[PDB]
């Protein structure tokens, strides 16, 4: 990532006001309800036949809190993204076989969800620099894969 | 293809944008500026500092193309030939970046519409701008 | 939109490929699994081994079904539909891997038809794996 | 970029054998011939109306062997493409105002002639290593972007 110190400062008050269990799971349902491709990995997690069934699905609340936790962890590491996500980068590739472009996807869905919650918040400036991050991220998430 | 469902949510969504239209495509553009900067080699003859009439100008233009796709979303191909066969002889946009706004159009959208902007209906905009790109970009070669 | 010229120049050039299809196929396939390591994602069942009957099988099949899509080029939405069915609610594969096998097929026939690999041609085969690439992600939402 | 010293002399080796002035003439035909929209860049080039319009422009060709030039040069500086295009991406953003998105196409094109050319000898290992090095070289040339 290529973050002026002032983008960093953005990134993290925002961040700071995000209800990590909740943005988790709303990221997580959209993706899956947005790019219904992305189910093939969550076919044990039971009905994503609707919208209500995959936003209020339990497994897909839970999941996807893990997922943002671990999102969070990744940005108090921003210098050292590849390092931080090296072990879930391996385990995606090799175990899970999930296909990076999804990393893309759950970055854009993350970022109309903050969109969704701060309103005017969310200032034209303020996506840029959250661009920058889930990119980066995404990066991490693959760097691994071979 | 759009569904009928898709149609519905669109037409709801879009119809609360109402008379704001202009002001949410200046923004898209504004926040594209910002975040995907490579889209900007296409505007070299605009002021695109913040707030310039430039932009305004055209994000109203964009946003009445969006307002007239809407208007005749069971013959959009027609409803927009005109316009797909400038951006195709033109202007020559790349195909990525209309998938570059599109997603801006998503995010201000987002952030104007917290009631109307569920999971539902942002699937149904998503669509539904994939499909105005889709035109747009058809007659490229 | 395959033009007249298009058909023709596709047609000429799968006509060359004639028995080779298969191993096209799977040479290209080889040649995706090498250069786009994520496209290995689909196939963790798969041996993915230089020559492996798995890859070889497939190529095949892969290559059946684009000769099926020459001969059907006028009908392709119709010739394909169970295959658009299997990708999109079966093998659920990302849109963007598309893209990946078809370049790769290219490079394949560039390889192996010289003479035939004309710029007009190459033109012609991208738009065509482009069109059958539409048709197989269009039931995907 | 992040080539094996064995991908590293593959690319090095099939290059030695490279007639840059037609590889050159013909990355950059067959470019503006697949994907049209590139030569929204080039109306001063002249007739573009025909593939066998483009293919003998020589305006064309030539613009073609002074863009395999400069990509020839960089194979020189693997290690850092970056500090090797600096200018060059300054130019192609602040003066050409050229859609970095070109520089990927431009790279596909560029394998499919290697291929096109060297049959047999531009194997899917060969390809590889070419694939990592179009990708390298279209990042560096995009990294001035602002
Ligand atoms: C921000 C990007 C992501 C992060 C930080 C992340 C993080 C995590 C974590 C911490 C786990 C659990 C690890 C374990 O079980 O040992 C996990 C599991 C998993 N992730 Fe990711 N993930 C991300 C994106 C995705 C996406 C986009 C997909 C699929 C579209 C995905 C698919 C999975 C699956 C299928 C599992 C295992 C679920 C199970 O327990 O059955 N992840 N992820
Ligand atoms: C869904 C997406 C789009 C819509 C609805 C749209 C619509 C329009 C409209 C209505 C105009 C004005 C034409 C006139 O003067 O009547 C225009 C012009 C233009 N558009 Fe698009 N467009 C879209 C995508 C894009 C993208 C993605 C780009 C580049 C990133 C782009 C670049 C341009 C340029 C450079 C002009 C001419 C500007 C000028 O000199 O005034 N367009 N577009
Ligand atoms: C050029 C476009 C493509 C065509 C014509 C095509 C065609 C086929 C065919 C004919 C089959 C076998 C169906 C059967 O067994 O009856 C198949 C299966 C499959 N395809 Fe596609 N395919 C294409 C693109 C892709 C891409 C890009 C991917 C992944 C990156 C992919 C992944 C798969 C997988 C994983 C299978 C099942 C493999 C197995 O378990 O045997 N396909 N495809
Ligand atoms: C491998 C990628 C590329 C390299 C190494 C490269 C390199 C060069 C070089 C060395 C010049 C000389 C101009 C000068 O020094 O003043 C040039 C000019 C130029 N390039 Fe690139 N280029 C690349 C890709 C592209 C692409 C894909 C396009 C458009 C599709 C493009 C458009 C131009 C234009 C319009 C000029 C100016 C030519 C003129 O003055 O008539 N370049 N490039």
């Amino acid at each position: 990532v290529h973050l002026t110190p002032e983008e960093k400062s953005a990134v993290t008050a925002l961040w700071g006001k995000v209800n990590v269990d909740e943005v988790g799971g709303e990221a997580l349902g959209r993706l899956l309800v947005v790019y219904p491709w992305t189910q093939r990995f969550f076919e044990s997690f039971g009905d994503l036949s609707t919208p209500d069934a995959v936003m209020g699905n339990p497994k897909v609340k839970a999941h996807g809190k893990k997922v943002l936790g671990a999102f969070s962890d990744g940005l108090a590491h921003l210098d050292n993204l590849k390092g931080t996500f090296a072990t879930l980068s391996e385990l995606h590739c090799d175990k899970l076989h999930v296909d990076p472009e999804n990393f893309r996807l759950l970055g854009n869905v993350l970022v109309c969800v903050l969109a969704h919650h701060f309103g005017k918040e969310f200032t034209p400036p303020v996506q840029a620099a959250y661009q920058k991050v889930v990119a980066g991220v995404a990066n991490a998430l693959a760097h691994k894969y071979h | 293809m759009l569904s009928p469902a898709d149609k519905t949510n669109v037409k709801a969504a879009w119809g609360k944008v109402g008379a704001h239209a202009g002001e949410y495509g200046a923004e898209a553009l504004e926040r594209m500026f910002l975040s995907f900067p490579t889209t900007k080699t296409y505007f070299p003859h605009f002021d695109l500092s913040h707030g310039s009439a430039q932009v305004k100008g055209h994000g109203k233009k964009v946003a009445d193309a969006l307002t007239n796709a809407v208007a005749h979303v069971d013959d959009m191909p027609n409803a927009l030939s005109a316009l797909s066969d400038l951006h195709a002889h033109k202007l020559r946009v790349g195909p990525v970046n209309f998938k570059l706004l599109s997603h801006c159009l998503l995010v201000t959208l987002a952030a104007h519409l917290p009631a109307e902007f569920t999971p539902a209906v942002h699937a149904s905009l998503d669509k539904f701008l994939a499909s105005v790109s889709t035109v747009l970009t058809s007659k490229y070669r």
